[PDB]
């Protein structure tokens, strides 16, 4: 069953459809700074824990940082392990 | 003149009467009404009080553990749990006579003890605890955790550790961390405990901190996990010949989906619960990655809420402006939390009796009864508080301008429709339930029980048959051995589930009949009328036709005077106080039904309930009167037994209840004049006018009268029924 | 007599001293009552059951220990 | 400055003032300044204890001590642990209350009354960078020691020898599997 | 001045005005000044009696005499009730003169010499030495009784037992071992919590909410 | 305790702590929370 094949393929497919397919949609959706403004305008330490203290710059041209990577690879690992587990009991219901 | 005690109120500190003491006792935790209260200081004091509540909870658990270890029989109960009674703690009462020292010597103890109706023995035996040293160490650890939370509550009140107002109003991060870590990683760690400790200890293998790094939870350690061969963790489950706590019929699996019950313990499989918490942990961890934090991804709850505006304007503005309303109102959050927590407390009660999670539970009948009644009354109180705080929100926190046209304002817009329809459902259910019960009573009185209205609950029976109960012959979904729902589960939970649900000696989907129909409709009447009172106090909270400016008078206030026809019990607080009676009656019906159904099941006489629950003289004769015999004979002119304490507590609760009647019927104005006469008497009595009061005696206020009467009422209700329940279940079993 | 009783109370004639005496006396009294005085009074809770008690008679149906 | 991500600008609260600044505060934990000073001292203290700890584990393994570093507690010495622990609490409480009384004032490290301790004149910002970097390395190295010996598994140099004998057959992928063979 | 733990800050009432002041009043028992004077005198009285008792016990255990927890059971020239009556009668007048001397002087005296100081060695250095040796001897008698109750041996016999095997014959291997180990660890970590309180509230004092303290003022 | 588990309460513990918890600590508490209630503010 080659779990390396399965999980590498799931992660690669999800990273691909996150980079090439659903990146524009996710950027259109995640741009909430709108009526929906910042959580805090204050200068307290606890107001700073809610600000984006570190913008994750990426030299990827489409803007695919370690957070997009983390998310799409997490979905890929989850789906690959789902495939492996549903194959683990050598069958499915219907 | 000006006193010192109600530091949070200068108006109470300047009050020269006894009302100052009471109201400072009862306004202490209404932080918003405190003098000089800022919203930030409010949230910070709430945070500290939450730390204190956690510390108290962990100390209480530490004390339970400590007393079960020190004065309990846990090391003997694990040997013969079906036959040995669990000791709660020892009794040292110098008022005891020798007959009482002899009568309360139970459970193999050396002296007088209390028998645990708590279930903590079954719980701790199921999760791997076998010795008294385990419980001792757990109690020490939980006392340390309590001290740690106390220190945290002190610390986060200090200047450089007091969080900002916005840190509390950060909902996305709190939700992410509380779903992912507090719910999810906690469930993952509990799965780890079950896989490493509880399941091996149920297989007879001792796993503790001394050796848990040296024993494998599975013979194939973590290879099935990192290779995706997860079914290897379900290969050899525990057999049907398995005896809990031993290796005879052990099994090697740690994650199963067997379904049903462990046959020897009549409890859930520990591997099923491990897999349960693993699945739930994964689901909650991925759920806690939903909301937006400092990393650029995720949702903003404001966007989700403001986007969910239906077209057709069927909800108006929809959920526009609702994020601000929920996030800025602590009473909205508290009402939502109490609603959910009470609903899931009722879920706990309804599922722990049908699917007993703990070993040798469901054979400890007193424990089952006590747990169900406990969690259902807790749930009823919590659910009354949910609506109470919803009303407090509508009064204190609701801004009609910032909720212009959204679902929340759309509620108040058609509140008369809601209240009148709840009125219709309550009225219908009461009329017809009481009428059918009275018809059946009259028919049994005239000796013609074949003329009763015995409506078969075919809808709930159809549901039961959809779950695989083959007693009714519906043959629909899982009772149909040819359906796809049945076929697709046969490799899975369904064999165990269907062996467990068709066994009529457990409580998994009990057989129901017309008595169950009638009492379920009584339960519905109770729910509908309780929520009628509560919804009507929550929606008429900001004003009515009788009192349109009610929001200006607060949540609690005595009345608006005898003008405009009379305005007694006008406030939302009074609606809550009226709904607590109906809640207690609802949960009393619920727990009566539960206890009688299960008493007739445990006695092998289900026909008694099936034949006597269709009329209320059967409830009075065959449940309340029949089961009271051993209870009221706890002490008699011919001696006493261990039910003496429950007889005493029975009479105690009756007394408290009746005393509450004093504060509920008799109102302030008789007592103020009586107290004036007593004041005169004391000021004019020689040798006693030397002693004088510092706080002027006054009768209890109207709101305080209602509170104290409801408190005596509820405490008596609760103590009476707990005494009766334990004494009627512990007397037979 | 008045001198005797003004001097007997000389040490406890202040609130703090009297409450210290009361605390000392009451705590000592309850502690010696639990340790020694309850057994000296021959209390049934200090003697023990003197019997097998209600041990094996759990319920009328299930005679549990 | 070279930052932990290529092309990344370091956050605002992280100047190059402190020793080992590489712009690494993705959680933003050091955005308070007094807490950042306390966390700098905490980094230095955890790093010093981890440096001495990995030094002690490697000097226990390179030298001939009887048990593993993770079994040295379960060992009979001339003093029982029940009596060892309170002596250690006394001594280390003295030392740590003297260290803390000396971080309130002097805002710096030190031994008992010397803040900074520095008997030798080797103080330097480059030396502070080296301290914090070797301390981070030793912290990671001790968590390595612990997770690498999570059950009765290799000792540190034993594990390094095992990896150098057969690299593609003795690594984490072999040992997270074949765990029943180890226990 | 030195403190009871390094870098402690004394409370408001322990101004250093008194001798042996190390700022140790965590339960705030001495916030009243009359109570504080009475407690200084009681400290000194318990300390004097404990010094005499410590040297008496060390003497009686150094020579061939019965152990001090059994000496009351031995047989003497007078029956125990006559002894108790003579002791009560003597100490009534003795402690009455001492009580009058405290009400007048504020300090100690035997009967009529308000300061019992034939040899005029009443420095304040000597008052400090009295107080310190008295605290030490109070601890010493507490230890005498404690390690004669844990064992059935006297003070120097327990000392010899310790010196025979110091690592295994000590308080943490005794019947009271674990409780003392835990209380020692708690005591050693306690001052860091106290210094946290002093640090997070710079220069502020927190009332511990006790009865004797009148913490509402 | 001897060796089973340390910090086990003595046999006489209830006889002391039930009076303490029920007669003394409530007396202390009610006296203190009576002086504090009737205390006038300056
Ligand atoms: C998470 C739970 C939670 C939280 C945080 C709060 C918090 C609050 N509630 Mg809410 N509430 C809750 C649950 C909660 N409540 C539930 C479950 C109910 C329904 C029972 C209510 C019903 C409710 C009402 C009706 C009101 C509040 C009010 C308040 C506020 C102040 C209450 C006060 O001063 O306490 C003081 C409380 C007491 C002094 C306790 C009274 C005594 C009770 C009855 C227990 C007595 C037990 C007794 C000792 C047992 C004896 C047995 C023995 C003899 C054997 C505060 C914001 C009030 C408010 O906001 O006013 C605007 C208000 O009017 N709450
Ligand atoms: C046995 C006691 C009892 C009974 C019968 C009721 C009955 C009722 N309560 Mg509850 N209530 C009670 C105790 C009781 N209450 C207590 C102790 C309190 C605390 C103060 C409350 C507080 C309370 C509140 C706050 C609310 C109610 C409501 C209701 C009504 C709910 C609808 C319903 O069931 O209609 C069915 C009706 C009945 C069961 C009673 C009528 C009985 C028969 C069917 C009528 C005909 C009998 C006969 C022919 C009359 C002959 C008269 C003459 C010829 C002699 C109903 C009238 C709600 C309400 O009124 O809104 C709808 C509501 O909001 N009650
Ligand atoms: C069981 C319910 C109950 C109880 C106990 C009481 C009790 C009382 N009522 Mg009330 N009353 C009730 C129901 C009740 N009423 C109801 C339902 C109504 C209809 C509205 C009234 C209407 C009413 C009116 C109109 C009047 C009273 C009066 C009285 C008092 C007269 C008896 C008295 O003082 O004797 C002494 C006290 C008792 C007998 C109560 C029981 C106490 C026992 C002996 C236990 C003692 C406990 C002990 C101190 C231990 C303490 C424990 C410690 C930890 C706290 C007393 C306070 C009258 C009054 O106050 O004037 C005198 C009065 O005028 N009541
Ligand atoms: C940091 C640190 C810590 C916590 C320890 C802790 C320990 N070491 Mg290690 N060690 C360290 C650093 C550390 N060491 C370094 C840097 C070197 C070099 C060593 C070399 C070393 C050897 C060679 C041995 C230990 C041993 C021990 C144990 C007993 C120590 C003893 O008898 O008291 C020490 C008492 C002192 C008075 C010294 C204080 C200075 C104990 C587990 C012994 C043992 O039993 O290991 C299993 C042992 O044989 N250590
Ligand atoms: C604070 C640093 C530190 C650390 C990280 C450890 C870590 C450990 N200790 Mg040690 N220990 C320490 C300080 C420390 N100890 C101190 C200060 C003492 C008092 C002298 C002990 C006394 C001690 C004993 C007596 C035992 C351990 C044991 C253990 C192990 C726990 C069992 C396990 O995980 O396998 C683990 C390696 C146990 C062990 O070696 O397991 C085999 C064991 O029996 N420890
Ligand atoms: C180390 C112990 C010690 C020390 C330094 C002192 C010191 C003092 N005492 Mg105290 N005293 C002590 C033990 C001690 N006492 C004991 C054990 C008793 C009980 C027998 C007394 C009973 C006592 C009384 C009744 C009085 C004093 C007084 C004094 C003061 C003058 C006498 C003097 O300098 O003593 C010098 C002490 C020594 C040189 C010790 C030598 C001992 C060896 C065995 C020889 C001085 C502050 C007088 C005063 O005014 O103080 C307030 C006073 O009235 N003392
Ligand atoms: C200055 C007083 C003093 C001195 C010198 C000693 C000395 C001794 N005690 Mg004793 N002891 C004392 C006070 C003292 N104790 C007190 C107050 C208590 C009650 C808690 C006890 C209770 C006690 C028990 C139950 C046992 C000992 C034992 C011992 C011996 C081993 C050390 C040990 O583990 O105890 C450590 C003692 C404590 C943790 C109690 C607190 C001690 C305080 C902090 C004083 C510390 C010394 C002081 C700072 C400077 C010494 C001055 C000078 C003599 C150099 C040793 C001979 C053991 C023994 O006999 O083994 C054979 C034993 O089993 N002691
Ligand atoms: C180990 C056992 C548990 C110990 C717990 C702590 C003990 C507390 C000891 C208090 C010492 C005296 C306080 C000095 C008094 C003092 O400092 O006053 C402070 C405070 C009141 O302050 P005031 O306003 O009166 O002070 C003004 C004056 O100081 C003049 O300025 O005291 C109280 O509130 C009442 C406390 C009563 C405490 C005694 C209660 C008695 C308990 C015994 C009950 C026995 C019942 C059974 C009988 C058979
Ligand atoms: C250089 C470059 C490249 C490449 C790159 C790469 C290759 C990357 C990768 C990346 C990656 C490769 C990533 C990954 C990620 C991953 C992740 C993120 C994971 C996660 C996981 C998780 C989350 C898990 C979970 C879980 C568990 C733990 C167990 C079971 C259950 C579950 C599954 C749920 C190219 C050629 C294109 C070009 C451009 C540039
Ligand atoms: C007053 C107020 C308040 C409160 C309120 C409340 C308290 C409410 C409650 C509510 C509630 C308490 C609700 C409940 C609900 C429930 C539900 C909604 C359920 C559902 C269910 C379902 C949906 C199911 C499904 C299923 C079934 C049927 C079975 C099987 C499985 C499944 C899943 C298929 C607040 C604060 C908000 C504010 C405003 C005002
Ligand atoms: C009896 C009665 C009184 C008189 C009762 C008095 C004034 C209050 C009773 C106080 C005495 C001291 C008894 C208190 C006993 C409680 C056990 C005290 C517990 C409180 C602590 C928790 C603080 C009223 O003032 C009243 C007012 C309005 C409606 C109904 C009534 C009413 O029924
Ligand atoms: S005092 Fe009572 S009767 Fe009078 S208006 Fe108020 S609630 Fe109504």
């Amino acid at each position: 069953l080659d779990p390396q094949i399965v999980i590498s393929g799931s992660t690669a497919a999800f990273l691909a459809i996150g980079r090439f397919v659903f990146l524009g949609y996710q950027r259109r959706e995640a741009n909430f700074d709108s009526t929906v403004g910042p959580k805090t305008t204050g200068a307290t330490y606890f107001d700073d824990l809610q600000k984006n203290s570190t913008i994750f710059a990426t030299n990827d041209p489409a803007g695919f940082n370690i957070i997009d990577v983390a998310g799409w690879g997490a979905l890929g690992h989850a789906v690959g392990f789902a495939v492996l587990a549903i194959n683990s009991l050598q069958g499915a219901n219907l | 003149a000006t006193k010192l005690f109600p530091k949070f109120s200068q108006g109470l500190a300047q009050d020269p009467t006894t009302r100052r003491i009471w109201y400072g006792l009862a306004m202490a935790h209404d932080f918003e009404s405190h003098d000089g209260m800022t919203e930030e200081n409010l949230y910070q004091k709430i945070f500290a009080s939450h730390f204190g509540q956690l510390s108290i909870i962990f100390l209480w658990t530490s004390g339970n553990l400590f007393h079960v270890a020190w004065q309990g029989n846990f090391e003997q109960w694990v040997t013969d749990p079906v036959h040995i009674r669990p000791i709660a703690h020892a009794i040292w009462d110098p008022h005891f006579g020798q007959p009482a020292v002899e009568a309360f010597t139970r459970g193999g103890a050396s002296g007088p003890v209390n028998i645990s109706t708590s279930g903590v023995y079954q719980w701790w035996y199921t999760i791997g605890m076998r010795t008294n040293q385990d419980l001792y160490v757990g109690s020490v650890f939980l006392a340390l955790v309590s001290a740690i939370f106390l220190f945290a509550g002190w610390l986060h009140l200090q200047p450089n550790f007091q969080p900002s107002l916005s840190w509390f109003k950060d909902a996305e991060s709190r939700l992410n961390h509380h779903l992912s870590g507090l719910f999810g990683v906690s469930s993952l760690a509990w799965t780890g405990h079950l896989v490493h400790v509880a399941i091996p200890e149920s297989r007879g293998q001792h796993v503790g901190w001394d050796n848990f790094l040296s024993v494998l939870p599975h013979p194939q350690g973590l290879t099935p996990f990192f290779t995706g061969n997860w079914a290897a963790y379900a290969q050899s489950p525990d057999t049907a010949s398995h005896v809990f706590g031993t290796a005879q019929g052990s099994g090697q699996a740690i994650l199963t989906f067997l379904g049903g019950f462990h046959p020897q313990t009549q409890s859930l499989w520990l591997t099923d619960m491990a897999h349960h918490h693993l699945a739930i942990a994964v689901i909650f961890i991925v759920a806690g990655h939903m909301y937006r934090t400092n990393f650029g991804i995720g949702h903003r709850m404001q966007a989700i809420l403001e986007a969910h505006t239906p077209p057709s304007g069927s909800l108006g503005a929809g959920h526009k402006g609702l994020f601000d309303t929920v996030n800025n109102s602590l009473h909205f959050q508290l009402g939502l939390a109490l609603a959910s927590v009470g609903t899931i407390t009722s879920l706990v009660a309804q599922h722990m009796y049908s699917l007993p999670p703990y070993a040798f539970q469901a054979i400890d009948f007193t424990t089952q009864a006590a747990l169900y009644t406990h969690h259902q009354y807790i749930a009823g109180f919590i659910m009354c508080g949910a609506f109470a705080h919803g009303a407090i929100f509508f009064i204190r926190d609701y801004d009609p301008e910032q909720n212009k046209g959204n679902v929340l304002a759309r509620m108040l817009d058609h509140k008369e429709a809601l209240i009148s329809h709840l009125s219709w459902v309550s009225l219908f259910l009461g009329f017809h339930t009481l009428g059918l019960y009275v018809h059946n009573d009259v028919m049994q009185a005239f000796g013609t029980p074949e003329k009763q209205i015995l409506i078969e609950p075919v809808f709930a029976q159809w549901i039961q048959a959809a779950h695989g109960k083959a007693l009714y012959g519906f043959d629909f979904l899982l009772s149909s051995k040819t359906s796809a729902a049945f076929a697709n589960g046969q490799s899975l939970w369904l064999p165990g589930w269907l062996d467990a649900i068709n066994n009529n000696q457990n409580s998994l989907f009990l057989t129901i009949g017309p008595g169950d129909f009638l009492v379920h409709h009584a339960i519905a009447l109770g729910l509908h009328t309780t929520t009628l009172i509560l919804v009507k106090g929550a929606l008429d909270a900001r004003g009515s036709k009788l009192m349109p400016d009610k929001k200006d008078f607060g949540y609690s206030f005595p009345c608006d005077g005898p003008g405009r026809g009379g305005t007694c019990d006008i406030s939302a607080y009074d609606a809550f106080y009226l709904a607590v009676f109906w809640m207690l009656n609802t949960i009393g019906w619920v727990t009566f039904y539960w206890h009688w159904k299960h008493l007739t099941l445990w006695q092998g006489n289900v026909a008694q309930f099936d034949e006597s629950s269709t009329y209320l003289m059967g409830w009075l004769r065959d449940y309340l009167w029949l089961n009271s015999s051993q209870l009221i004979n706890g002490y008699n002119p011919f001696g006493m037994n261990s039910l003496s304490v429950w007889a005493w507590t029975f009479l105690f609760g009756h007394l408290i209840y009746a005393t509450g009647f004093m504060f509920l019927i008799s109102w302030r104005g008789y007592w103020q004049e009586l107290i004036e006469t007593l004041v005169w008497a004391h000021e004019k009595t020689p040798l006693a006018n030397l002693v004088y009061w510092k706080d002027k005696p006054v009768a209890l206020s109207i709101v305080q009268a209602r509170l104290v009467g409801l408190a005596h009422f509820s405490v008596g209700y609760i103590f009476t029924y707990a005494a009766f329940l334990i004494a009627s279940t512990s007397g037979r079993f | 007599q008045a001198k005797f009783f003004t001097q007997a109370t000389d040490i406890i004639s202040r609130r703090e001293s009297l409450r210290a005496l009361v605390a000392l006396s009451g705590i000592a009294a309850i502690v010696t009552y639990g340790l020694k005085g309850a057994k000296d009074a021959d209390l049934p809770i200090t003697k023990g059951p003197q019997t097998t008690g209600e041990n094996g008679k759990g319920g009328s149906v299930r005679s549990r220990l | 400055r070279p930052t932990w991500l290529p092309g990344l600008n370091p956050p605002a609260h992280l100047k190059g003032a402190l020793a080992g600044d590489n712009g690494f505060d993705p959680l933003g934990l050091g955005q308070d300044e007094g807490r950042l000073k306390w966390y700098a001292e905490a980094e230095k203290t955890n790093g010093r204890w981890a440096m001495m700890a990995v030094a002690g584990i490697l000097g226990q393994e390179l030298l001939g001590v009887t048990p593993a570093w993770w079994e040295a507690g379960a060992k009979e010495y001339d003093i029982p642990a029940q009596a060892l622990t309170p002596i250690e609490f006394i001594v280390m409480g003295f030392l740590e209350i003297k260290r803390y009384q000396g971080f309130k004032q002097t805002g710096t490290s030190g031994f008992i009354n010397s803040f900074p301790f520095d008997p030798a004149g080797m103080n330097s910002p480059s030396m502070a960078t080296k301290e914090v970097k070797n301390g981070r390395l030793a912290m990671v190295a001790f968590i390595g020691f612990c997770v690498q010996a999570l059950a009765t598994r290799t000792q540190p140099i034993e594990g390094l020898t095992a990896h150098l004998a057969d690299p593609f057959g003795k690594n984490i992928t072999y040992y997270l599997t074949h765990l029943p063979e180890t226990l | 001045r030195p403190m009871w733990y390094p870098g402690a800050t004394a409370p408001a009432h322990l101004d250093g005005s008194m001798l042996g002041d190390y700022g140790f009043d965590p339960l705030r028992l001495g916030v009243n000044k009359d109570n504080l004077k009475w407690f200084r005198e009681a400290e000194l009285t318990n300390g004097r009696w404990a010094m005499a008792a410590v040297v008496g016990i060390l003497f009686t255990d150094a020579v061939g005499l019965p152990k001090f927890w059994t000496a009351g059971a031995e047989k003497y020239a007078l029956d125990n009730q006559t002894l108790a009556l003579i002791e009560v009668a003597v100490f009534a007048v003795l402690e009455g003169k001492r009580y009058e001397i405290y009400k007048k002087t504020g300090e100690t005296g035997f009967l009529s010499f308000a300061p019992f100081d034939p040899m005029g060695m009443k420095s304040e250095e000597m008052k400090l030495k009295e107080l310190k040796n008295g605290r030490l001897a109070m601890l010493a008698f507490l230890g005498f009784c404690s390690q004669a109750a844990v064992y059935g041996k006297g003070p120097i016999e327990t000392l010899q037992l310790h010196l025979a095997d110091p690592g295994h014959n000590n308080i943490y291997t005794s019947s009271v071992g674990p409780e003392t180990a835990v209380t020692v660890a708690v005591l050693c970590v306690l001052p860091m919590i106290i210094e946290a309180t002093k640090t997070l509230n710079p220069g502020k004092e927190s009332v511990p909410y006790f009865p004797w303290n009148e913490p509402w003022n | 305790a001897a060796q089973g588990y340390p910090f086990v309460p003595p046999s006489w513990a209830p006889s002391v702590f039930v009076p303490l918890t029920g007669l003394v600590l409530p007396a202390i508490a009610m006296a203190t929370l009576f002086v504090y209630i009737e205390k006038e503010a300056p």
